[PDB]
RNA sequence: GUAACAGGCAAGGUGUUGUAAGUGGUUGAGCAGCUGCCAUACUGCGAUCCACUGAAGCUUAUCCUUUGCUUGAUGAUUCGA
RNA sequence: CUAGUCGAUAGAAUAAUGUAGGUAAGGGAAGUCGGCAAAUUAGAUCCGUAACUUCGGGAUAAGGAUUGGCUCUGAAGAUUG
């Protein structure tokens, strides 16, 4: 999370045409690689996955969901059933399997990697995910998914600015907690024998069992949640060399113009270094460090004027998070503090050994 | 927008501080809590050797 | 090898500094343990195999760096005074001394 | 097995519980050393031996 | 070779952290035994007694943030054991650990 | 009432019953928070006044004609910090209040020290008699 | 992956306390040995203060970064239509 | 310090509730049967001290000021005159 000034664009609230200092969140989204296409039908039981067509080559990063030991293995998935693109197949293998989605199915969802080795973790093993396509006349959906097999799709085409994203992840684990932490129950007095951070009464005499409405020590942390209606403030695109080195309007804007990058001084603490694209939403998605938050498009309508406006942000605070930021760029310290007894007073040894290197050849 | 720390002499980008109003009427921006606490103990900033005011004592 | 429970108790009652301060030679415990009489253990003591391990320095350096500074009054302000003034110098023994002066 | 702690090396036995009973192992090492020693007496090949029938019982409690 | 003697620094506070004081630093002499069996592969870790004298220099609570230790993995001379190798970690007194790049060249 | 626009939630630093300066120049020298003036409440929880939260007051150590009566009052500054909406966190040096009738008109004619902007915006009459708003 | 890697070190970065030991000081209340015939003097005095000095420490153990040094696979148990 | 011990079943890990100890914004008893529990004050020198009283006390009533370090100065004695 990283703290953004902007100028608010309302009707008659009290922040109209004035500044506010908002809290934003940074999701490093390197581009997904779409790798296969699944159809679903309707039954009187619900939907039902019927066909599954994979692209033939898959990254070794992303054949690693299929193994729990990859160092140890012989790397044999998907070695056999990716030869279906190399046999006859034009009467037999796959064109039938794409015929089936045109006719029987009603919902076509698509399977995608995430290139997680661009994220610089120790993880190296991907995240596979079924994304539903939602463009009409499912004859289109099977040709859209037949185009983008094995080819990347990046977050600028999915979302825009000023949309209302949703966040679906896991929360942060706290552990086996107790009752004044799980449920936020009152504390019993200081004169409570045998335990005060309890619920005192656990039920009536009758119904003479305990119910599932009472507050016990039942988990805190690590629950699945979906959170609705976060608003995307910026979509980064942050990598490299469009003609020369390029990071600018990542954390820059039109009122700052120092170009740096969204990552603060000394990195995001425990979280990363971010180099890749990012979605920057309003305040607080769920989870810890390095979670996989999937972002689905909103299910609902937005007519609230808090939901609808477009705001262009004034300033992106790139000061450190690792104790208390004082400066913004690393050359902003040289505005205040010049020569530390460091490579500012170690250059004066480095200049004369290079002069001794100039005195070496002469 | 960018404001000045009253104890030390640093710049305060928006967010980033607490700001004290004495009942003289006067308003004091500090940058850290460390500067804010260290003013209320009346450590004079000419005498603490990491500031700007000590630094303009050269 | 053996336990020198006996051998130590005889050493600290011959040297007459009890066995906090007894050192039996820990490469010669084979030859120390063969020796049972005290007349057989003064021979290990005259020879250098059992030593009396000298006392701890409780040095009196700072004790008399301080009481040369009391002579100039360095540590007697009102925040180093904890007796009532009658306890630090009893006024019954100032008028005893004063009468004997006059 | 109540209330013995759960572990992960007791997956292979297909039961989530299990301990590492040290001196209970080492009295059975010192028995299978003595059962193997009479196996070498009659001339049985010690590497073709399986643990055919093992049982433990009770004794007079002290 | 299998007889190499390697001198290296060890950030101690990184390890005896998360541990309550007055439990370090007889914990810091277990963390050293974990440090050797990850650096020399052996299991029989002998700690030179002067190192123990150095670690208990500032009481049980306080422990030096960083040490400069010298391991020597020698073959087990006698007492024919499963462990043919054993590492002996001795204490190297230095002035400033700064720019003390660990190295293996220790002929002595 | 008279609350213009959205008065955003600030942090309440003055529960029942705290004791505030009576920055008034009426004669009252303390105001004591009997109860605050908007409060539904939930169980066990004490009402508490923010800045510009009118409340119910008694003067405990004041004047003789202001003591032992129940009166309204308005908070003008407090000592627990509060986030203004542009990232600012203001607090003050001590807490203070102002005797007010039921309309929102003050009782005296002077306010001896700064009025926070939150108090001035909702009560224009306290805004007029102010020395230095914010 | 005989090294796409990784662990330990190290170097940066960011932080945090706030100016390290060490010499040197016209910083220093004052007091002395000699204070000298002159030159007019050293300090063994001596809280402090100042320069070298935003120095020095600690800084991932659940911080960030690597063309830096170093290190490495070398087991065990069960399982088919 | 001298003598005397490290003997209290040991290792790993630090969840919940606890027994024991800390700190906590703002408010300060609203809590509670009741300030229970905790918190505050405290040594010493100098000032200063109320109602009432059995004249003895009350009284440490209350209410204030001072205190480190360093370098100095002054006062208090003894034997010989």
């Amino acid at each position: 999370m990283t703290h953004i000034v902007r100028e608010a664009d309302r009707p008659g609230s009290k922040i109209n045409k004035k500044e506010v200092v908002e809290a934003v969140t940074v999701l490093e989204t390197p581009p997904m690689i779409v790798v296969g296409a699944v159809g679903y039908i309707e039954t009187p039981f619900g939907l039902r996955a019927l066909v599954n067509v994979w692209a033939q080559h898959l990254s070794e990063e992303c054949r690693r969901r299929f193994y729990k030991n990859w160092y140890k293995s012989k790397k044999k998935a998907f070695t056999k059933a990716s030869k279906k693109w190399t046999d006859d197949l034009g009467k037999k293998s796959i064109e039938n399997d794409f015929r089936k989605m045109l006719r029987y199915c009603k919902v076509i969802r698509v399977i995608a990697h995430s290139q997680i080795r661009l994220i610089k973790q120790r993880q190296k093993k991907a995240h596979v995910m079924e994304i539903q396509l939602n463009g009409g006349s499912i004859e289109d959906k099977v040709k859209w998914a037949r185009e983008h097999l094995e080819k990347p799709i990046q977050v600028s085409n999915v979302f825009g600015q000023d949309e209302m994203i949703d966040c679906v992840g896991v929360t942060k684990g706290k552990g086996f907690k107790g009752v004044t932490s799980r449920w936020h129950t009152k504390k019993l007095p200081r004169k409570t024998h045998k335990g005060l951070r309890k619920v005192a009464c656990i039920g009536a005499w009758h119904p003479s069992r305990v119910s599932t409405t009472v507050a016990r020590a039942g988990q805190k942390g690590y629950h699945h949640r979906t959170e609705i209606n976060k608003k995307i403030y910026r979509i980064g695109a942050g990598i490299h060399t469009k003609d020369g080195k390029v990071i600018k309007n990542n954390a820059s804007t039109e009122y700052d113009l120092t170009d740096k990058s969204i990552t603060p001084m000394g990195g995001f603490p425990h979280y990363g270094e971010v180099n890749n694209d990012f979605v920057m939403i309003k305040g607080c998605c769920i989870g810890s460090k390095k979670r996989i938050i999937t972002l689905r498009k909103s299910l609902l309508k937005h007519t609230k004027r808090s939901a609808l406006e477009q705001i262009k942000l004034k300033f992106i605070d790139t000061s450190s998070k690792m104790g208390h930021g004082r400066f913004q760029t690393p050359a902003d310290k040289l505005a205040f503090m010049g020569p530390l007894k460091k490579d500012r007073l170690k250059e004066e040894a480095a200049a004369t050994t290079a002069a001794a290197a100039a005195a070496t050849t002469t | 927008k960018i404001g000045l720390c009253a104890f030390s002499g640093y710049k305060i980008y928006p967010g980033h501080g607490k700001t004290m109003v004495k009942i003289d009427g006067k308003s004091f921006t500090f940058l850290d809590k460390k500067c804010e606490r260290s003013y209320l103990m009346k450590r004079n900033p000419r005498k603490v050797t990491w500031t700007v005011l000590y630094r303009r004592k050269h | 090898m053996s336990s020198l429970k006996l051998q130590k108790r005889l050493a600290a009652s011959v040297l007459r500094c009890g066995k906090k301060k007894v050192w039996l030679d820990p490469n010669e415990i084979n030859e120390i343990a063969n020796t049972n009489s005290r007349q057989n253990i003064r021979k290990l003591i005259k020879d250098g195999l059992i030593i009396k391990k000298p006392v701890v320095v409780h040095s009196r350096y700072r004790v008399r760096k301080n009481t040369e500074a009391r002579r100039k009054g360095r540590h007697c302000g009102f925040g180093k005074r904890k007796g009532t003034a009658n306890a630090r110098m009893p006024t019954k023994l100032l008028w005893m001394q004063r009468q004997r002066v006059l | 097995n109540g209330g013995v702690g759960r572990c992960a090396q007791a997956k292979q036995w297909k039961t989530t519980q299990g301990r590492w009973p040290k001196k209970s192992a080492e009295f059975l090492l010192q028995l299978l050393r003595n059962a193997e020693a009479n196996a070498d007496c009659k001339g049985l090949d010690a590497d073709r031996l399986v643990v055919h029938h093992i049982q433990v019982n009770r004794a007079q409690c002290l | 070779n299998e007889v190499v003697t390697r001198e290296c620094t060890i950030h101690l506070a990184k390890r005896v952290h998360n541990i309550g004081f007055k439990k370090r630093a007889p914990r810091a002499i277990k963390e050293i035994r974990k440090f050797a069996e990850r650096e020399m592969g052996t299991t029989d870790v002998r700690i030179d007694t002067r190192l123990n004298k150095h670690i208990w220099s500032k009481g049980i609570r306080s422990t030096p943030f960083r040490i400069r230790v010298r391991l020597a993995r020698r073959r087990n001379d006698d007492e024919d054991s499963p462990n043919k190798l054993y590492t002996y970690v001795t204490y190297v007194p230095v002035s400033t650990f700064k720019n003390l790049q660990t190295e293996n060249v220790e002929s002595s | 009432g008279g609350t213009a626009g959205g008065k955003f939630r600030i942090s309440l630093g003055l529960p029942v019953g705290a004791v505030m300066n009576c920055a008034d120049n009426t004669g009252a020298k303390n105001l004591y928070v009997i109860a605050v003036h908007g409060i539904r409440g939930r169980l066990n929880r004490l009402p508490a006044a923010g800045v510009g939260d009118m409340f119910v007051a008694t003067v405990k150590k004041g004047k003789p004609e202001l003591r032992k009566k129940v009166m309204p009052a308005v908070v003008i500054r407090q000592r627990k910090p509060f986030r203004r909406r542009d990232g600012v966190f203001i607090y003050f040096e001590d807490n203070a209040g102002v005797i007010v009738n039921n309309k929102g008109e003050m009782k005296g004619s002077a306010i001896t020290g700064p009025v926070a902007k939150e108090c001035a915006d909702l009560w224009p009459r306290i805004a007029s008699n102010a020395s230095s708003i914010a």
